[PDB]
């Protein structure tokens, strides 16, 4: 009967609403209230990349951490030196409204995707010296959100009509599909080892998938509003959440609970980009107040501000070496922070 | 600019009169104390709205700074020229001193007439066609340094002279003769036509354009109730500039026909009621051409 | 990609002539361009240099103003304007692509040349000896020595090294003293330090005779060591 | 009987959720609070460097 | 030395300065429908040259991109939203079919009162005008909606009830106004009343720039 299987809905959600709250025993603002605190953090510009015609969507650090790559509404992307402020290519494309770019692990291809719906990869090291489309990637009935590699000859994408998808390449067809959303998905990102990974889709909630079996093994709730920004810390344990209500959040995998908040009573705009630092002390956020914020990420506190900008900030990225944090807002402009 | 006698030095009973009477005594210290009060801080603080209150360096704000810069510099040492008329044409601060006021007052109402020509100009370009602000900043450079190429001859000539017969010693209003018909009378009648007709006939020719444009029975109904207001706000401006200051320089050539050919002074009064007339644009025109707006006195009364 | 060259053959003294190449399978509006000689039976000397959008041009001291140089990007075609030959010229001539953006591969492709036959600041290199006696089946290692340090204060090395069969034209093994190109067999190796350089084959097969070069880069004009010769 | 299947694939679901082990909140705690001390000493922008080596400038 | 790499970043530069005083120029305009609402054949008679399309023509020397949202408008989501560049929006609605209008009525309602579009223009296109022709001296308005205060075979009095119906649910009435026409099968005069349009808001924009209001 309908009405039995809802009861029994209802009756196993009880039972996980009790077990979660059997084992919350302590809290993480008692546990380390003991520690010396980290101290006002201030850095300054030391670059400026012009040459945009329009707003910025996107950015994706080289794993190298000397070049980087990105998206602009005029329809391109560009791919720079840092240390230097050169460009080495400028890629065109064949739609002006595009919202994602990633970086191959390796160094030889780049991906972009948008309104399109549809999802194009570019080699770049080739014989003839100029840059050709290698694949394009259709499929999905929506707008894509977010793109992800895992090694040259598979690919992770995330669409607007409430879907996941893994892609293999040399073929052009999907391998497995995961579903289960009731809203579009905004951001998903990847763990450490490759084996994992999560996405949040605006119903405040956010899932953790399995890549090589196709089931989703937890689900989070707690926010109030849609979910822009999501990012792993650097154990491959925690992860960090980012809303459209001014908020902040820290999440465990193995615990099954939500740690932190972080919020202020000055704050009224939403979040664009969540990223952490490499020792897994300090967390960057995004607003639409025109600035960046800096979090010391067990204490709860402020640790400094980054004002650079006249709009927002939509961009935000670190090295994988630790030595650099680079921003890009609608003013056309990215900036590198040391 | 009465003319002296030959150092003994004398004046005949007409100027006795003058120096000596109503209207250069009491009169003119009311002009100029309303004058300095309106003026000083008015442009100032347009001139700090348009330097630090101004995102997108379009060009009218760099046009319309300018022109606060001018007033404001225009109003600020007039204390030692009220100290002059109240002390009664006697002057005890150094010939420096005059030389600076008698400089430092034409160069500043000239910069506020050419910065008026060239918004105008500005105006008439952008509506009707629908770089400007390098091309301002340029400009406005060319403009200053013109004009400090032709205030200098006013410091390099002794401006003060002696008077035994009243023991006065006064400050540019007495002058001797033979400077009259030479040097000084090619300066003044240069500055009062060449810098004013010229600039003149192109902000009148501009603005009639730019309404006859606007009033056209050619374009859509629905902004109507905007262009009739665009016209109040051009004819209050250009009826106001050609009433403010014509009625000064005409005078001035009327005055010195009189000294290059007969030898009488007696037009000074009437020079001396058009300044004061034409003094009063330092303070009526940002009320006229900053004030009425919705996004300027926002911005300025945020800042 | 093909590069094809002509306009070669032989001249009487004085007189004037004119060498053309012609470039398919690749985009030629974004490269730059380099002429390269040699002796009859010598080693190899630099001519000119192009560049990419014909803004800067660069030639030799045994060239200078008596050679020019052009070149055509709608009809993909370069040009060399030859005057007043002498008797030193005679040669066989070699067209040179390259690229320069960060992480690229300087000189990656050889033409096949033309004959032509006629009736100090600047570093210099050594080759340490003419010939080795080598055996199929054992590594051998090779040697080249400059006169100052090639390491540049941004961690870079530029040094080169070039092979060369017998009937044809160079192609590139190693590039910047560590790295090697496409298309190279993975058992060739070179490292060194400021000032001495050395080159590894381990396994010796056959098409490995020939001749070998090594190059420097650091700056205007480019020189080249005299040669060592495997015989098998 | 899509109704039904919806149902029992939510109740599936759950049930497959259901059955995790976990661990308490103090010793996640004590572990996220280690691995942040441990790597202190390699972490630019917490600590920063000497100007010598920093290539940015 | 390898600085050479520093000159082909100069020539990349130059290129991309060679589009700049081409974006300046660009208007766009943003396009949108149903299925009767003669989309199709609108396009069609332009003689103009799956997701989202755009069209780029030129008019009297003035280089015009049309985008075209195949259905998906159904999002209604901030982020599909990114439409913040455009200078009009086009309205074509079908004025034959009486029942069908209050459906295309409410779309308008939630298209124009977001905040995005505070500060662009709206063009109202209503179709056929001979259909009404055809049914007002057959069929009354009446049937299907009450207030129609006049005599309902007049096509004056239906025409102005219509327009009035459409203006009534723009709130905020005066930040950029709001145009309508009538057309079948002109296909000739539709540029020049597009470009009328545009020109007026252009001025609009100028005359606040100026500080002469």
């Amino acid at each position: 009967e309908l009405d039995q299987l809802r009861q029994e809905a209802e009756q196993l959600k009880n039972q996980i609403r009790d077990a979660r709250k059997a084992c919350a025993d302590a809290t993480l603002s008692q546990i380390t209230n003991n520690i010396d605190p980290v101290g006002r953090i201030q850095m300054r510009t030391r670059r400026t990349l012009r040459g945009h015609l329009a707003k910025i969507y996107a950015m994706h650090w080289g794993t190298d951490s000397r070049l980087l790559v990105s998206a602009s509404q005029d329809g391109k992307l560009i791919i720079w030196d840092s240390y230097t402020t050169n460009k080495v290519h400028a890629i065109p494309l064949r739609s002006s409204w595009v919202m994602t770019c990633a970086y191959a692990p390796s160094g030889n291809y780049v991906a972009c995707g948008g309104l399109d719906n549809i999802c194009s990869i570019y080699n770049l090291k080739t014989r003839e010296g100029n840059v050709r489309v290698s694949r394009e990637l259709a499929g999905h009935t929506g707008y894509l959100s977010c793109c992800r590699f895992l090694d040259d000859n598979q690919i992770v994408t995330s669409s607007g009509d409430t879907t996941c998808a893994l892609w293999d390449i040399e073929t052009g067809q999907q391998t497995t599909t995961f579903t289960g959303h009731t809203g579009d998905v905004m951001s998903l990102s990847l763990a450490p080892d490759t084996r994992l990974f999560v996405s949040g889709a605006c119903d405040a909630s956010a899932k953790l998938w399995d890549v090589r079996e196709g089931m989703c093994r937890q689900t989070f709730t707690g926010h109030e509003s849609d979910i822009n920004a999501i990012c792993f810390f650097p154990n491959g344990n925690a992860f960090a959440t980012g809303s459209d209500d001014a908020t902040c959040r820290l999440f465990d995998l193995r615990a099954d609970q939500e740690l932190m908040t972080y919020s202020h009573d000055n704050i009224i705009c939403g979040i664009t980009s969540v990223s952490f630092s490499k020792s897994g002390r300090l967390l960057l956020a995004g607003y639409d107040d025109f600035n960046c914020n800096v979090w010391d990420a067990l204490k709860a506190d402020r640790a400094g501000v980054l004002a650079g900008h006249d709009n927002r900030v939509s961009c935000l990225g670190v090295t994988d070496d630790g030595m650099a944090v680079a921003t890009g807002s609608w003013d056309s402009f990215l900036k590198i922070w040391n | 600019s009465l003319i002296g006698k030959v150092t003994v030095f004398s004046v005949d009973e007409f100027s006795a009169s003058v120096l000596t009477g109503k209207l250069t005594t009491v009169f003119l210290p009311i002009v100029y104390t309303i004058v300095f009060v309106v003026g000083l801080p008015s442009n100032g603080m347009a001139l700090w709205v348009f330097l630090f209150r101004t995102k997108k360096k379009h060009p009218a704000v760099i046009y319309m700074a300018n022109l606060a810069l001018a007033d404001l510099l225009s109003v600020i040492w007039f204390p030692l020229k009220i100290a002059y008329h109240i002390h009664g044409n006697n002057w005890i601060y150094g010939e420096a001193l005059c030389n600076v006021l008698i400089g430092f007052f034409y160069g500043n109402m000239y910069c506020s007439i050419l910065f008026m020509t060239c918004l105008s100009v500005q105006r008439y370009w952008v509506i009707v066609n629908p770089k400007k602000a390098n091309i301002a900043i340029g400009i406005s450079l060319a403009i200053w340094l013109l004009i400090l190429l032709v205030t200098i001859p006013l410091y390099v000539v002794k401006q003060t002279i002696f008077i035994p017969a009243l023991n006065i010693t006064t400050c540019h209003d007495v002058l001797p003769e033979q400077l009259l018909v030479g040097d000084m009378f090619n300066y003044f009648l240069s500055l009062a036509i060449g810098v004013f007709l010229f600039p003149a006939f192109l902000t009148a020719s501009a603005y009639v354009l730019m309404i006859r444009m606007l009033r056209s029975s050619a374009m859509d109904e629905n902004s109507e109730k905007k262009r009739k207001r665009a016209i109040k706000l051009i004819v209050t401006v250009l009826a106001m500039y050609l009433i403010c200051f014509t009625p000064s320089n005409l005078l001035l050539v009327v005055h010195y026909f009189l000294i290059k050919s007969q030898g009488q002074s007696h037009v000074y009064a009437l020079y001396i009621v058009a300044l004061c007339l034409s003094t009063l644009n330092s303070c009526i025109d940002p009320f006229v051409y900053y004030f009425v707006s919705h996004d300027f006195r926002d911005h300025a009364k945020n800042a | 990609v093909q590069l094809v060259e002509s306009g070669g053959g032989l001249v009487q003294p004085g007189g004037s002539r004119k060498l053309s190449c012609s470039a398919s399978g690749f985009a030629f509006s974004s490269f730059g361009m380099h002429w390269v000689r040699q002796a009859p039976e010598k080693g190899l000397e630099w001519v000119a240099y192009i560049s990419s959008g014909s803004g800067t041009i660069y030639y030799a001291d045994t060239v200078k103003g008596r050679f020019t140089i052009s070149r055509d990007d709608p009809k993909n075609t370069l040009f060399l304007q030859m005057t007043s030959l002498r008797s030193e010229d005679t040669a066989m001539y070699y067209c040179v692509r390259s690229i320069y953006y960060y992480g690229s591969s300087p000189f990656d492709f050889w033409g096949q040349g033309t004959t032509l036959t006629v009736s100090s600041a600047d570093i210099v290199m050594t080759q340490a000896t003419s010939s080795v006696p080598v055996t199929p089946g054992e590594s051998v290692s090779i040697s080249c020595r400059s006169s100052k340090s090639l390491l540049h204060s941004n961690g870079n090395t530029y040094l080169y090294w070039f092979l060369q069969r017998p009937g044809q034209s160079p192609q590139l093994l190693i590039y910047r003293m560590s790295n090697l190109a496409s298309g190279v067999p993975d058992r060739f190796s070179g490292s060194g330090s400021g000032t001495a350089f050395t080159l590894t084959i381990s396994r010796l097969e056959a098409e490995d005779v020939g001749v070998y070069y090594c190059m420097q880069h650091l700056e205007y004009p480019l020189t080249f060591g005299a040669g060592t010769k495997l015989e098998l | 009987t899509a109704s039904i299947a919806q149902a029992r694939k939510l109740v599936e679901q759950l049930k497959m959720e259901a059955n995790i082990d976990r661990i308490k909140v103090s010793k996640a705690a004590a572990d996220l609070m280690a691995y942040c001390e441990a790597h202190a000493k390699e972490d630019p922008l917490l600590t920063p460097v000497p100007a010598s080596e920093n290539p940015f400038r | 030395e390898d600085k050479a790499a520093a000159e082909r970043s100069k020539e990349i530069d130059k290129c991309l300065s060679r589009e700049k005083t081409y974006v300046k120029r660009l208007v766009k305009i943003l396009l949108l429908g149903a299925d009767n609402s003669g989309k199709s054949t609108f396009l069609k008679q332009m003689r103009i040259i799956k997701g989202i399309h755009e069209y780029d023509f030129e008019i009297k020397n003035v280089p015009f991109k049309m985008v075209d949202v195949g259905g998906q408008r159904s999002e209604r989501k901030r982020w599909f939203e990114c439409f913040d560049s455009v200078t009009s929006i086009l309205f074509l609605v079908d004025s034959s079919d009486f029942n069908r209008l209050t459906e295309s009525l409410n779309d308008f309602e939630t298209i124009v009162n977001n905040r995005v579009f505070s500060n662009v223009s709206i063009i109202l296109f209503l179709n056929k005008t001979d259909l009404l022709e055809e049914k007002v001296q057959i069929v009354s308005i009446k049937d299907y909606f009450l207030e129609f205060e006049g005599d309902p075979h007049c096509l004056r009095d239906v025409q102005k009830f219509l327009v009035e119906c459409f203006r009534n649910k723009r709130r905020d009435q005066q930040q950029k106004p709001l145009y309508h026409h009538f057309t079948t099968a002109i296909n000739t005069e539709n540029a020049r009343l597009i470009f009328r349009d545009v020109k007026d808001t252009i001025l609009h924009d100028n005359l606040k720039q100026l500080m002469l209001q």
